[PDB]
């Protein structure tokens, strides 16, 4: 019940700005404080700053002091952050997280992860099929940004799965694959249905393997 | 305060105690906290206060030190603490978190099932082509694919990708992707993919004819 | 009659300080006016005296710091219930 | 991972503060930066230090700020705290600072006056006669006082202001609901402890940074866990008082939960077996009872051994006890207005202790009516004959050093005493529990809702050392049959 969500993945070119949102909800949202730590693809976690309860006063880091912005909403109990002048840099996963005086920030948000490049684009779904224990999967074709949700007859199927990182492609465009073992005697009338979802484009493209 | 968070990475294998250390810059009495990370999933709090377990941690783990000098534990390793670790310090106004630690768990040999998938109709219509080689459920993770197209092998023109270790048993899988204009596609024949790994005694080829799908 | 109390544990013994406590009903002014008298009287004699603090709330009294000869002369001042030699407390 | 100590407070029953009560702290310099009491607490701009650096000496006082009020480790998280500086960096007072400083709060309270007060005193020195005053002068303004047992391994009674009665007095225990053993040293205990509460191991904030923490340990923590207790009842409950909050600590801890055999053995009976607790859920009229028992009388041939009740309980019963047996049993007798319970000593007898019974019944005058030693056949017989009054007690004394429904009887030689009060709205019942020669000990327990009033041996016997009340359960203590007694009440 107690939980943080925050705002779902966006695009911004170089320049630009964007407002991580998060909200707070199950507990107390003013008696604790509100931290902001970051993740680049080749990195580990690096620290913005945080955002008090009483008084809504901050503390960022030195490295973003100058460009952060940090600010909460008392009535629907959620906190922002705004990074502007966003460079190549600042491409990563963007994690919200409570702390407390004790338990050192035990509640954390999904992650939301942002983009900043120059290049939006929905994915294709092609089946991985065989045509002869057995496999079979969906190759998800150019799309852009990051991230993309894949499951199985909508999250039904999950046993045996694997979803593969995204390759960054030539064309400039990711292509993930997914794939799960299945029963090789179990074939006739079972059929798998991989879903999509890409929500930065807003696509939700469903392909099915059979034979 | 700087975190000197050592070793970068750690290789052990099931029902071995496996110790991180964290050193900082000054001391920082015992204003610790670890976390363990989950490849996809956000940082989960293990250790608070330098020495807590947190509620529904195993208590395989656990965490000591206090000043400048700290080290976290798994007293038996199990698959699933496949993750990277990270201390952070909180006992100044800005917290730092050191560079981290992944574990990999060390297993027995096991050989990966390789499929090949052939383009699919539509892939084909739309101007482009992409033959899917999968190696699934293997270890240790060095493993050689190499695409032949008519027994003229290949370099250059795949995209390797491969999973993280899994938190039941312990293996890896990858796929590679070769990627074909369909003009190029069409002018050749036989497509395999050779898969060599120390779990097989000789390399594996998985193939198919264009066409036959 | 005046009584003259000291803690029983002797190393927290603080000698040298008293704390003179009133009868009930002693108002202020009568505290103040009782202080000046042990003050006066003890300086008939030769000795310093300092006092400190003079207490109204709770009980009615003053902190004083002197000699012990001058006990047996506070005891006898009007109004006076008793006499405490002051003494350490310590945390737990 | 809840520390134990708040597990161990909480009751079974919870739901997943103090929000309009004051706690003052006696003790050290706080560090009100803390993250854990950020915002909780006020330095109140009063000093008072014996002569003797940042950290230690906030050190001791941060951390009980903390246990009482601390957000993530705290007791009452929504208490308001203000820190008076009467110990310095060694953690080393005076009296006379204590004093200036009880002072200082009662000023406090008269030109800004708030809600309900509670003042935490963490310190102990010797027994002292004017802290104890100045604390009963407090008390009887209004405050609640909440004080540390003492770390001495000894009698609470020679420490103030532990020994102070109107005081509320916290002995430590550990994780096991054990004595806490500091060293050679540990929790003290006795007549004059009123309860026990977790004080080993005790999470709680740090002076070394902002948030930090660390374990400490002492009657100190075991007393500051109360005040948050108390906090709590008191938000919850703002018109009730000292006595009644006394009786509500004592009626929701934890009972014979101790190990007594830590305590030395003339100490036992004498130590209360309780560990304190916050009420359960729903409260809501209860009639509330607790055993003071009475120093050791000394062991000449007539006892000096009296039990006394607070200024708002009243007397309801009053029995006595001795280790040999050898003792001239008890009576209640009238003293400034207000019945008082008094034992009397045997030749060969080593000292005898007073047991009293004390209530909180508003209603009121309780009297005693004595009938004086009468005949063989007969026996002695005394009853009620005010209007409306219910017999709530049996005590029964007599002269000859050599032993040989509605009313109470005595032995043919014995002088026995009736305590009556006036309850129209109390029913009383009695309950007896009677077992063949050889045993040494026989109890018998009120039910569920009825409260302990009196507790007496079968006036008959052949060989008792006594009878006493534990909490509701009525002790007859032995060396035909031996049988327990019990008056049970309710509303």
């Amino acid at each position: 019940q107690v939980q943080l969500v925050q705002s779902g993945a966006e695009v911004k070119k170089p320049g630009a700005s964007v407002k991580v949102s998060c909200k707070a909800s199950g507990y107390t949202f003013t008696s604790y404080y509100m931290h902001w730590v970051r993740q680049a693809p080749g990195q580990g976690l690096e620290w913005m700053g945080e955002i008090s309860p009483f008084g809504g006063r901050t503390n960022y880091n030195e490295k973003f002091k100058s460009r952060v912005t940090m600010t909460r909403d008392t009535s629907t109990s959620t906190v922002y952050m705004e990074l502007s002048s966003l460079r190549s840099e600042d491409t990563a996963v963007y994690y919200c997280a409570r702390e407390r005086p004790l338990y050192a920030s035990d509640l954390w948000g999904q992650g939301t992860t942002v983009t900043v490049s120059s290049a939006t684009k929905g994915p294709s779904v092609f089946p991985l099929a065989p045509s002869s224990t057995a496999a079979l999967g969906c190759l998800v074709k150019d799309y852009f940004p990051e991230p993309v949700t894949v499951s199985w007859n909508s999250g039904a199927l999950t046993s045996g799965v694997h979803t593969f990182p995204a390759v960054l492609q030539s064309s400039g465009l990711y292509s993930l694959s997914s794939v799960v073992t299945v029963p090789s005697s179990n074939f006739g009338t079972q059929t798998y249905t991989c879903n999509v979802d890409h929500k930065p484009s807003n696509t939700k493209v469903d392909k099915t393997v059979e034979r | 305060i700087q975190m000197t968070q050592s070793p970068s990475s750690l290789s052990a294998s099931v029902g071995d105690r496996v110790t991180i250390t964290c050193r900082a810059s000054q001391g920082i009495s015992s204003a610790l906290a670890w976390y363990q990370q989950k490849p996809g999933k956000a940082p989960k709090l293990l250790i608070y206060s330098a020495s807590y377990r947190y509620t529904g941690v195993p208590s395989r783990f656990s965490g000591s030190g206090s000043g400048t000098d700290f080290t976290f534990t798994i007293s038996s390793l199990q698959p699933e603490d496949i993750a990277t670790y990270y201390c952070q310090q909180r006992y100044s106004l800005w917290r730092t978190f050191g560079q981290g630690t992944k574990l990999e768990i060390k297993r027995t040999v096991a050989a990966p099932s390789v499929f090949i998938f052939p383009p699919s109709d539509e892939q084909l219509k739309s101007g482009t082509a992409s033959v899917v080689c999968l190696l699934n459920n293997f270890y240790p993770r060095e493993a050689k694919v190499q695409w032949k197209v008519d027994n003229a092998l290949q370099s250059g023109n795949s995209q390797e990708s491969v999973t993280e270790q899994d938190s039941k048993d312990s293996t890896y899988s990858l796929s590679s992707t070769l990627t074909l204009s369909k003009a190029d596609y069409e002018k050749h024949k036989v497509y395999a993919c050779e898969v060599t790994h120390q779990g097989l005694s000789s390399p594996v080829t998985k193939s198919f004819n264009r066409g036959e799908s | 009659t005046a009584t003259f109390h000291r803690c029983a544990k002797d190393p927290w013994r603080l000698p040298g300080t008293y704390v003179v406590v009133l009868k009930e009903e002693t108002h202020l002014s009568q505290s103040e006016r009782t202080a000046r008298r042990l003050q006066a009287q003890a300086a008939r004699r030769g000795y310093l005296t300092k006092i400190l603090h003079v207490f109204h709330g709770l009980l009615p009294g003053f902190l004083v710091k002197m000699s012990g000869d001058l006990l047996e002369l506070a005891l006898k001042l009007p109004h006076v219930d008793y006499i405490e030699e002051d003494s350490s407390v310590f945390a737990q | 991972s809840i520390p134990w100590n708040l597990e161990r407070i909480t009751p079974p029953r919870y739901r997943a503060g103090g929000s309009l009560v004051e706690v003052y702290l006696l003790d050290t310099s706080i560090q009100s930066d803390h993250r854990e009491i950020e915002g909780r607490v006020m330095v109140t701009d009063f000093e008072n230090v014996p002569e003797e650096q940042a950290s230690k000496c906030d050190s001791h006082g941060t951390h009980l700020a903390g246990v009482v009020s601390g957000r993530d480790a705290g007791v009452a998280k929504g208490a308001s705290m203000r820190s008076l500086r009467v110990l310095n960096c060694q953690g080393k007072g005076t009296v006379s600072g204590t004093l200036i400083g009880l002072e200082f709060i009662r000023k406090s309270q008269l030109v800004q006056p708030v809600g309900p007060l509670v003042v935490l005193l963490p310190l102990a020195g010797g027994y002292s006669r004017v802290l104890n005053a100045a604390c009963q002068r407090l008390a009887r303004a209004g405050v609640v006082l909440v004080t540390a047992a003492g770390n001495f391994r000894d009698d609470a009674c020679l420490y103030s202001p532990a020994s102070a009665p109107e005081v509320i007095t916290v002995g430590a225990t550990n994780a096991q609901d054990q004595p806490v053993t500091l060293g050679t040293l540990g929790t003290n205990f006795g007549r004059c402890v009123d309860l026990f509460a977790p004080g080993e191991d005790i999470i709680g904030a740090s002076s070394d940074c902002s948030t930090c923490f660390v374990s400490q340990s002492g009657t100190s923590q075991a007393a500051a866990h109360v005040a948050g207790i108390a906090a709590m009842m008191l938000s919850a409950e703002p018109e009730l008082t000292l006595a009644e909050l006394r009786q509500r600590l004592i009626h929701f801890s934890a009972k014979d939960v101790i190990n007594e055999a830590w305590f030395p053995e003339d100490q036992r009976v004498l130590t209360p077996n309780l560990v304190a607790a916050l009420p359960p859920s729903t409260h809501g009229w209860q009639l509330f009872c607790r055993t003071v028992w009475s120093a050791h009388s000394g062991p000449t041939r007539m006892a000096t051994a009296i039990a006394r009740c607070a200024p708002d309980e009243e007397l309801l019963s009053c029995s006595s006890f001795s280790r040999s047996g050898k003792r001239r049993g008890e009576r209640m007798e009238a003293q400034g207005g207000k019945l008082v319970c008094r034992a009397h000593n045997a030749f060969g007898g080593e000292g005898v202790y007073a047991i009293a019974r004390c209530c909180l019944l508003p209603q009121a005058n309780c009297s005693v009516h004595t009938a004086p030693p009468a005949e063989a056949s007969m026996g002695t017989r005394v009853h009620c004959h005010q209007q409306g009054h219910v017999l709530t007690g049996c005590s029964s004394h007599w002269e000859v050093e050599d032993l040989g429904p509605n009313q109470c009887v005595g032995h043919r030689e014995a002088s026995i005493h009736a305590s009556c009060c006036h309850a129209p709205g109390l029913e009383c019942k009695v309950k007896e529990h009677g077992i063949p020669a050889p045993q040494e000990q026989v109890t018998v327990a009120c039910e569920e809702g009825w409260t302990l009033t009196g507790c007496s041996a079968l006036p008959g016997t052949s060989h008792v050392l006594g009878a006493y009340a534990v909490d509701n359960t009525c002790v007859v203590r032995s060396r035909e049959a031996v049988t327990a007694v019990a008056i049970c009440c309710r509303s």
